[PDB]
């Protein structure tokens, strides 16, 4: 579903700032 | 400072690749994080429409020292501030808050040291 | 025709009660052809023709079951009797239904006891109770179930899996298992062939055979006849004169010079003694028949005393047999005892060959025969006596290995069942899965187990706290042992446990992501050069980590300006930070952002605060990009790289000033630099990127990073040591700064600063090169003499200013008395000159 | 003479010096005699002579140092050079001896580089270093030791453990090594066969070999010329028709017809190319040589030419062999990493052998080779060079295991210096040696390094505490996690090192007891039934204990009291209770009972005081003794329990009383109760026992015991379960109760009681047994019928309770109509009426 | 008991090998264990010369009866007993100390108790 | 020496009893 595909992409945005503030924190 | 116009001058002039002393309004990114800044892409959309008034596409090196002037250039909102001050700065958007106070009551020049 | 059938049964129900009476009585083939018309009986809706089985208080039913699933040796005849059950649930009355599955269920404490038998049962069990007008028969489920079944099935699979681990010879099979040509557990505590002794006459063959032999057909004059006894004789001769003793199987009618007659037998004849007479007028017979053990029912007692004396000699015969096995047992011990320790092979494990597979395997065939002939001179001798006067569980390892295999399909069928599940983890089946199964057992039963404990671990919670606290224990053991043992062969099991839990799209991905960095880091802390770790932890956790960072391929302006707000931080994150904050900061951004008073103060508010959590909360990308242990880390890590810079332009920024901040440190990897340098030729593919760094005063570092590298190289030239990677790095940095003087200003900047002495001084330097001569050498000198020309072909005033630098090379050179250097520029000025 | 070469150096000391200045540049054998002579000269006191070496302000020495004991590649000169210097050590002044031994300890930091060389140096630094008018030379020992010294070592030997820790192959090199024929670690990054062209002429042969070669001797006419020479040639046409580059080597005169013809040469000759002519009048010559990279010192441009084309072709070869040794690494690997996954053999360890002995071995030889020859031709092409103009560390796996091997026999040497064991125990060098060297490395190596370990923590404290620490915290991890990997893998080092630091006799003996006593019993709760653990970890645990409770082969009523004074319980040991608090405890009860008013009143205290310590600090001898697993437990213990029934009679009584209240659980243990009724028998040797079980009623246990187990196997007789072993439990019991009818008053309280119903029951009941009928069940029948007659042989009384037991028996078992029984008791009464 | 001086002839006779109703000297230990009593071996020679004054190595039935009668028949050294009490008793020959008082101040009853 | 055989004795003697109480305890 839309929804479904939306909190997909909420869910890689939040690791990919997980990843990003991990290397440069 | 003289120094600070004379580097600027220097980065402007590596963009300026036909030598008119002008630059296009896509390059100003890059010329101003080339400097150290980091503006966001709506700033840099604030820019362009601030200085590109009349729509050439091209700003000048007179204007070019004028965005950036602006663009390296708080305590009232959690306002001293005590532990209950933040908590309520909190709540609207207890051991922690004692470390928080602990590292940072907190006047404005422990503030400044913090920020 | 199963309908016409189905109306005979119907007005003719007295004659499957009479069936179903006599087939617990029946021969095999009859028992067959009974309980096919039982199953064509229940093909029309058979309902008042079920309750016959519920005669004598569901007796008759339960002899059934036990008889027919479970006894009889049979798989056709067990699935077949599956089939006639699975037809009774179907047509049955509700009460019917739930007599019959108690039958069923009745029989769950003796399923051990019977090996491989039970295959056809469970599949059964498996298919009555799994939930499919439907809903009173998931009800009578549900009220024929009680939590002593699930019970009793948690309690003999922690009884099986203690014996297996418990045995004495465990760790005997578990390490013959990997080195000889492991098919069995035997430490567990044509006429010719068959024929013993044969007489002739003039036109009958009487032959006495090695034991009892079940004969189906038997294929090789004009009439032949076929006899047969099974009555147990010590010779011949009290056979040959003795007619009375002999049965006539068939008589078979040959034509004329018939060289081939194929002889079947309707029903199997067991004899251990067969004549065969050409009745009216070099042969071969060959019969196809199985051993058996079902001798011939006895009628007086010098039988039983025979018998008792067989009993005798054949005690005698299995005691020799296994004193023999123990013997050979003694010396398989011996040398497994010495693995470990040091035909192009090691001899060792070639005498474990020999001995368990042929000898110990003959050994135990021996063994076995005896004892299936002792059960069945036994089941006849007190066959006998029951006449007259009026299954314990085992050790096996393969049994108990099969049921435990099958058992682990049967939980995760019962996983689904939501009670079940919640006593099976409040009994502790999780841990139990954990310790024992998914280490030990075939790939299958492996398999299954772990999809088992998924499926138990499936929405239900501190289940995943219990998994991940085990896994995060003995992984971060290994790690900080490791160089004592196998990293390899102890954490693959548990990291694949650990990869497939992470798919799991449940609510609990949080917590599965938090033990991977904390495995990741450690990983990275700990051994970070060290090669089995990079290969087995750190690189499962890169990789898990990028599946989760990849977005699965199918207003604007608020989302970017909330892209710049940094919302989650690492530190905050693994403290206790939730994606449910990060969500919650995120809407509110972008209301506040929407609305941008009020909105306006709370945005900066969310800011500041944010900003202030980040500094009260307050390498490994360095260590693991140029790691000379492993390639595809640093590609790993190339790709993340990637996928992070493809998002942001500003964060791609940052990530190209931190990729130009590890340029010196190329210098050690050598070769190592190969994936770091093609991920920055990627990234500084535009030629903004140049003119950033141009400005950051790339330019110089890649000069001063040039002049480093050909000095080290000029030191290493009084060392001997020739090294055929020579020069990669300052090729590469060649590379760079040829890319960076193709564009125009760029190249201006480099003569306004008069860098060019610098490429002048290493021309020198590596053209005096002779012991470190190698090919990218050579190459470089090259890229170098070209650099050289492209310049000077450019302008007059480059020309002037290479003059220059040549005059104060001259100056410097000739103060040092430095010859073959003064020679070299002079070279040049006399090259551009003239 | 020694003497007269002694004063002749004395007079002519400027000989010497001539002789020490020449020698840098002498050749080999020269070099020999120099060192001999010096040798003999320091055979008579050399006082003034040794002062030569310490010209130029100990320049000479050094150089003589680093030329001699290291640099030079040959052990007889390194050898004789310790000697030179041990000489000059022996006859030096003290300054001198001070400044010798500082030229020794300069070469710490490049020891390293020099490989096996360094052997005789370390040998000679340890016999001068070693403790033995001898106190000044030790004052001059202390005074040149300095700190920094062994912080080198210990940085240099923790630097080489990490290299080969973190080595890339050090997993492939300890798997490959348990499964092929290891030799080496190649994964680290005739005339006719010296022959390559030969031409011949009238009288001459001129050959070219395959490279240069140093020829010490010749061994194959009327006369015999050898020419040689060392000059690199394209082909023999060149050196055919030039005689002038021919060097005349030997002439040999030959007797008529001599087949045979040694020619040896004072001086070895380096010669590529040799000429063999018979000048006046089938030829085999075989040569005993060396493959040499020692090449003719090149004289002219052209030779240096060649040179270089010789380095750029070897370049080339070695670059083909370095990539050909590549591609043979990589199915290496990929077999390798295969390993534990299932001609008798494996054939993966076939494949591997190949691969790794045959074809690995040539292409590792043949990159070698030609790393050699590039050496040499480098070597003489910067000879060259330097004339006309005017070692770093390794890798190497072996390099670095033989440094390490070597180094722990030089810590152990240092460990008995205190200064130097505080300042390596500080530096932590027990946890480096624990982590790595005790599981890496030869036999030697690891025996080397556990004694260099015993030794640091001798005398010292908390270096027991943190060795404990890491012995206990790693065993009882394996321990918990048994059943997941090799058990007597991961701790036999281990183990054995317990087994080691637990012979020490230093003051804290008392704390390795407690780690034992720990191990033992978390073994004892965690893995009692579980074999590995039981034979691997419990077994020398109890071992240790008999080992320390042996009392080593060489008032007395005060000490019988004060050992009937329990002193310290093994609950106030485990926390904290000390052997110290243990000896003043039985010395204050000793004097109490030696004055046994205050004595009595302390020894009363004491008594009270101790016993009241006990109640406030307020199975396993079950499990082990009769443990089914292993028989050398049960043996263990059962020694164990007769060393402590040895001493004290009422803990004896106790003893056996606690052993037959362990009678019942014998009949689960069937064959396993070997060990413990053995033990049984020994102890209750003497009559006086027998009569005290007897008052506690024991007979009747006996009695019932019997009763028990014959119906046990009654009912296993309707189970057609075939156990050979059945009734040896009732055989014991048999057995023991026959062992105590033996007295007659114990026979009379048998009688008197009326427990001859029992026997009597059993008699019939196993009499009636048919499928449980085993040897040892013929035998328990025999010698209960044996039982019979003996106590009817006594007296007429008996004879009349028996009847009287008959016709009780009679009466029951008529009341359940049971005609066999009936018709045995008839029969016994019929045999003994008549 | 009546019980009691059965079970004790009923083990004196088992030792009375020849009937005579006396029992050796050296066996006086021996059946004196086998009845549950454990007395040392001074105990044991303290019987032996209280016993046989006369030295015929003999013990009589009646005798016999009167050995373990004594055999099978402490508060006021440490003396209520408190923790200070305990602290002077057992110096003489804190937490451990409140441990020990608090499992068994103590009186007589809870002393017997807990002996 | 017989006070280093004494000495063994009475550690003998020790571990013993301490056996003994690890036993019966």
């Amino acid at each position: 579903s839309l929804k479904d595909r939306e909190e997909r992409r909420h869910k890689s945005e939040f690791v990919q700032r997980l990843l990003s503030s991990a290397i440069f924190d | 400072t003289d120094e600070q116009i004379s580097e600027f001058k220097e980065a402007f002039s590596l963009f300026d690749k036909d030598g008119d002393g002008c630059i296009t309004t896509k390059e100003l990114g890059t010329v101003m994080r080339s400097l150290g800044q980091n503006p966001t892409e709506a700033e840099l959309q604030d820019m362009i429409n601030e200085v590109d008034a009349d729509g050439n596409g091209t700003i000048d090196f007179p204007e070019f020292l004028n965005l950036m002037a602006k663009k390296m250039k708080a305590f009232r909102v959690f306002d001293f501030i005590s532990a209950a001050e933040l908590r309520h700065v909190m709540t609207n958007l207890d051991e922690e808050v004692e470390e928080m106070i602990r590292e940072a009551q907190i006047n404005y020049e422990e503030f400044v040291k913090i920020m | 025709r199963p309908r016409n059938w189905q109306k005979y049964c119907l007005r003719h129900g007295d004659f499957l009660s009479f069936l179903l009476n006599g087939v617990f009585h029946f021969a095999e083939e009859s028992v067959i052809q009974t309980l096919k018309l039982l199953n064509l009986a229940f093909y029309v809706d058979m309902e008042g023709v079920v309750d016959i089985f519920s005669a004598n208080c569901g007796d008759l039913l339960r002899q059934f079951i036990d008889f027919f699933l479970l006894e009889w040796n049979s798989s056709s005849v067990r699935t077949e009797a599956k089939s006639v059950i699975y037809g009774l649930w179907h047509h049955g009355r509700h009460s019917f239904k739930e007599s019959l599955l108690a039958a069923l269920l009745q029989k769950v404490r003796y399923l051990p006891a019977y090996g491989q038998n039970i295959v056809e049962y469970t599949e059964l069990v498996s298919l009555l109770l799994d939930k499919a007008s439907k809903q009173a028969i998931n009800e009578l489920v549900d009220r024929c179930l009680n939590p002593d079944v699930i019970r009793c099935f948690f309690e003999t699979l922690h009884s099986q899996n203690e014996l297996i681990a418990n045995h004495p010879n465990s760790r005997i099979y578990s390490t013959l298992g990997n080195l000889v040509e492991f098919d069995g557990y035997y430490l567990e505590s044509k006429l010719e062939s068959l024929k013993s002794e044969t007489k002739f006459t003039d036109n009958r063959i009487i032959v006495k055979c090695t034991g009892s032999y079940t004969i189906q057909s038997v294929t090789m004059v004009k009439v032949l006849n076929l006899y047969y006894n099974n009555r147990p004789v010590s010779d011949l001769s009290e056979l040959k004169n003795n007619w009375s003793l002999w049965k006539r199987a068939k008589s078979c009618h040959l034509s004329f010079n018939q060289t081939e007659l194929k002889v079947e037998f309707p029903i199997p004849i067991t004899a251990c003694n067969f004549m065969i007479e050409l009745d009216s007028f070099r042969f071969e017979f060959n019969f196809m028949a199985k051993p058996s053990f079902i001798f011939d029912n006895m009628e007086n007692d010098e039988d039983m005393k025979k018998g008792l004396a067989a009993i005798e000699s054949e005690s005698e015969n299995a005691h020799k047999r296994y004193q023999q096995l123990l013997g050979f047992k003694k010396p398989l011990l011996k040398i497994v005892s010495s693995i470990g320790e040091t035909c192009k092979i090691n001899r060792k494990i070639a005498l474990l060959g020999v001995l368990y597979g042929e000898k110990c395997k003959a050994a135990f065939d021996s063994v076995s025969k005896s004892v299936q002939t002792l059960q069945g001179l036994r089941r006849v001798l007190m066959s006998y006596l029951h006449q007259k006067n009026s299954k314990t569980p085992n050790n096996c390892y393969g049994c108990a290995t099969t049921f435990v295999t099958q058992c682990l399909e049967i939980l995760q069928v019962l996983s689904k069942h939501p009670r079940s599940r919640k006593q099976l983890v409040a009994a502790g089946i999780l841990s139990e899965l954990f310790e024992n199964n998914i280490h030990q057992g075939p790939k299958t039963a492996r398999a299954q187990a772990r999809a088992a404990l998924s499926t138990f671990s499936e929405g239900d919670l501190s289940a995943v706290n219990e998994l991940n606290n085990l896994v995060q224990k003995k992984i971060m053991y290994c790690l900080e042992h490791h160089r004592s043992m196998d990293i390899a062969l102890a954490t693959r099991e548990e990291m694949l446990l650990l990869s497939e839990v992470c798919s799991l799209t449940d609510e609990f991905w949080e917590s599965r992501l938090r033990l991977v960095f904390q495995l990741l880091f450690s990983s990275i802390k700990l051994g970070a050069k060290h090669p089995a770790i990079s290969e087995h932890i750190i690189l499962p956790c890169l990789k898990i980590i990028s599946v989760a960072c990849t977005p699965p391929k199918p207003n604007l302006n608020v989302s970017q300006k909330t892209r710049d707000i940094q919302l989650v931080s690492y530190l905050e994150w693994e403290k206790g930070a939730s994606y449910l904050d990060f969500v919650r900061r995120q809407y509110k951004a972008s209301q506040s952002i929407r609305g941008a008073r009020t909105h306006r103060s709370d945005f900066l508010a969310l800011k500041y605060t944010l900003r202030w959590k980040r500094r009260s909360s307050r390498s490994w990308v360095t260590e693991l990009i140029l790691s000379a242990c492993s390639q595809s880390i640093r590609s790993e890590m190339c790709t993340l790289i990637s996928l992070l810079a493809a998002q942001s332009s500003p964060r791609r920024y940052r990530l190209i000033n931190l990729l130009i901040g590890l340029l010196p440190a190329t210098l050690a990897a050598g070769e190592s630099s190969a994936e770091y340098f093609e991920l920055l030729f990627k990234m500084i593919e535009t030629q903004d990127a140049l003119l950033f760094l141009t400005v950051r005063g790339c330019l110089t570092t890649i000069c001063k990073l040039i002049s480093q590298e050909v000095g080290n190289i000029e030191s290493l030239e009084r060392s001997l040591q020739i090294d055929i990677s020579q020069g990669f790095t300052l090729h590469k940095l060649l590379e760079l700064l040829g890319k960076f003087l193709e564009v125009p200003n760029i190249r201006s900047r480099f003569m306004r600063d008069n860098l060019l002495s610098h490429v002048l001084e290493a021309l020198i330097v590596i053209r005096g090169l002779i012991v470190q001569k190698t090919k990218l050498i050579n190459d470089c000198n090259r890229r170098l003499k070209d650099l050289l020309d492209g310049l000077l072909l450019e302008s007059s005033e480059n020309k002037r200013q290479f003059i220059r630098a040549c005059v104060s090379g001259l100056q410097t050179h000739a103060e040092e008395n430095k010859g073959r250097t003064c020679l070299f520029i002079l070279e040049q000025l006399c090259n551009l000159i003239c």
